[PDB]
């Protein structure tokens, strides 16, 4: 037999978020 | 005896970092 | 355009390595110096530079670039310094170096460290970042008892509590009680004056070899002469002695660099001669803050970007040195002469031979204090 | 027996980040 292996790697970090929306005028 | 299998799969990533802040406004 | 080859012991990456650091190291000696006319200077500043290059792990680029500056790596070429370093602190603290040398990086209470900076810090600098707790009176107490470990109880506890503002502290440690090659006689080691300047005078303990045999040089521009005594486990001090007594070491202290002291090793001429060394037992307990930073690294204690540790806009605060530092008649055994008594100020510094790094370096006005 | 097995695989990418917040004024 044989035991299971250790749980992989933690995943990428995700995608920024996008910039912000605009200013007042 | 015969290799265990591959490990469970790794967790989520780590959340996205909050965006940048906007443009000027007009 | 061609140029001659570099030093063949420079071209090895640790020894390399070992030169970058320990020139950092000369240059905060120089500002401790400066820093205090009177009194020893004794100050063993590796493990000060070590817990810098291990913080630069969780530096980003425009801040990493300022730790590098100033530890002598923008010089050097090495994918991988950082296990050069690894490498170069296994040399150094191999039991027959009798040196203890430990860094520590201490953070603020609560704080969440990225381990994409725990685990390299840990395979290359075999160290284990400290997490405080609030509470001042046990704080204290985890570090005595770290240093208590590292260094065989061997340097004394603070009885300084941390400041309460502290963001990222580093710490130093080192103690060395080094072992002659040939041995000094007790039954010659007499009382003696030594002269803290022309007029003034003090009766210290100095050991004495009649016949002693070392290697010498005088320097006639710096106006002092150099005796080097080897030390076992392949160690050196070179000392620094001037002709005149004078408290006034400005000349050969503003030459200290590991080429300096590297091409003395290779000119010093073996001779006899009359040495009397004074017995050496010193300690240093101490903030190095402000000695780093007008060493161009004023920046780490202002906004810094040390994104790879934690998202918490961190920050450098204090920087702690403890050194205990002795030596005595003892040593290995019994292995016209010229006149070398260390009876006025002089400098010493204690070399490793295989790499060159510098593991001590003292400034004895007094070794009365 | 026989020896543990190889690490599993690595997890899916991570949420995305919030949007920034707005811009500052301007006349």
């Amino acid at each position: 037999p044989g035991p299971p292996g250790p749980p992989g790697p933690k995943g990428h970090r995700g995608f920024s978020g996008l910039p912000g929306p605009p200013g007042p005028p | 005896g015969p290799p265990g299998p591959p490990g469970p799969p790794g967790l989520k990533g780590h959340n996205g970092l909050p965006g940048p802040p906007g443009p000027p406004g007009p | 355009e061609p140029v001659e080859e570099e030093d063949p012991f420079f071209k090895v990456p640790v020894n390399k390595l070992a030169a970058a650091v320990s020139n950092f190291g000369y240059d905060l000696y120089r500002l401790r110096s400066s820093a205090s006319p009177t009194g020893n200077v004794l100050l063993s500043p590796l493990s000060v530079a070590t817990a810098l290059s291990a913080l630069s792990l969780g530096a980003e680029h425009r801040t990493e670039s300022v730790i590098h500056r100033a530890l002598y790596y923008d010089l050097i070429t090495n994918p991988d310094i950082h296990s050069t370093y690894k490498e170069l602190l296994a040399s150094v603290t191999a039991p027959e170096k009798n040196l203890k040398s430990a860094s520590r990086i201490v953070f603020e209470r609560k704080l969440r460290v990225k381990s994409s900076f725990v685990a390299p810090l840990e395979k290359s600098y075999g160290t284990r970042p400290r997490i405080l707790t609030g509470n001042p009176r046990v704080d204290l107490q985890e570090i005595n008892n770290w240093v208590q470990a590292q260094m065989k109880g061997k340097i004394a506890r603070s009885t300084r509590e941390m400041p309460s503002a502290l963001s990222i502290l580093l710490l130093g440690v080192a103690y060395f009680k080094g072992q002659w090659v040939t041995k000094f006689d007790s039954r010659k080691t007499t009382l003696q004056d030594f002269h803290l300047d022309e007029d003034r005078t003090v009766r210290v303990p100095m050991m004495s070899d009649p016949k002693a045999i070392l290697r010498y040089g005088l320097d006639s521009d710096l106006n002092c002469k150099i005796a080097q005594l080897p030390l076992t486990g392949s160690m050196s001090i070179i000392f620094f002695l001037p002709l005149t007594v004078t408290q006034n070491l400005t000349m050969i202290e503003e030459s200290l660099t590991s080429e300096f002291i590297h091409d003395i090793d290779r000119e010093l001429k073996t001779i006899q001669a009359v040495l009397t060394v004074p017995k050496l037992k010193l300690s240093f307990e101490g903030e190095l803050t402000k000695s780093l930073q007008d060493m161009k690294l004023q920046s780490l204690f202002e906004s810094p970007d040390f994104s790879k540790i934690t998202g918490k806009p961190v920050k450098l605060t204090q920087v702690e040195h403890r050194a205990a530092f002795e030596w005595n008649e003892e040593g290995a055994g019994s292995s016209f002469p010229l006149d070398y008594h260390l009876n006025q100020p002089f400098l010493f510094v204690l070399r490793d031979t295989d790499t060159g790094a510098l593991l001590f370096i003292g400034r004895i006005l007094d070794p009365s204090s």
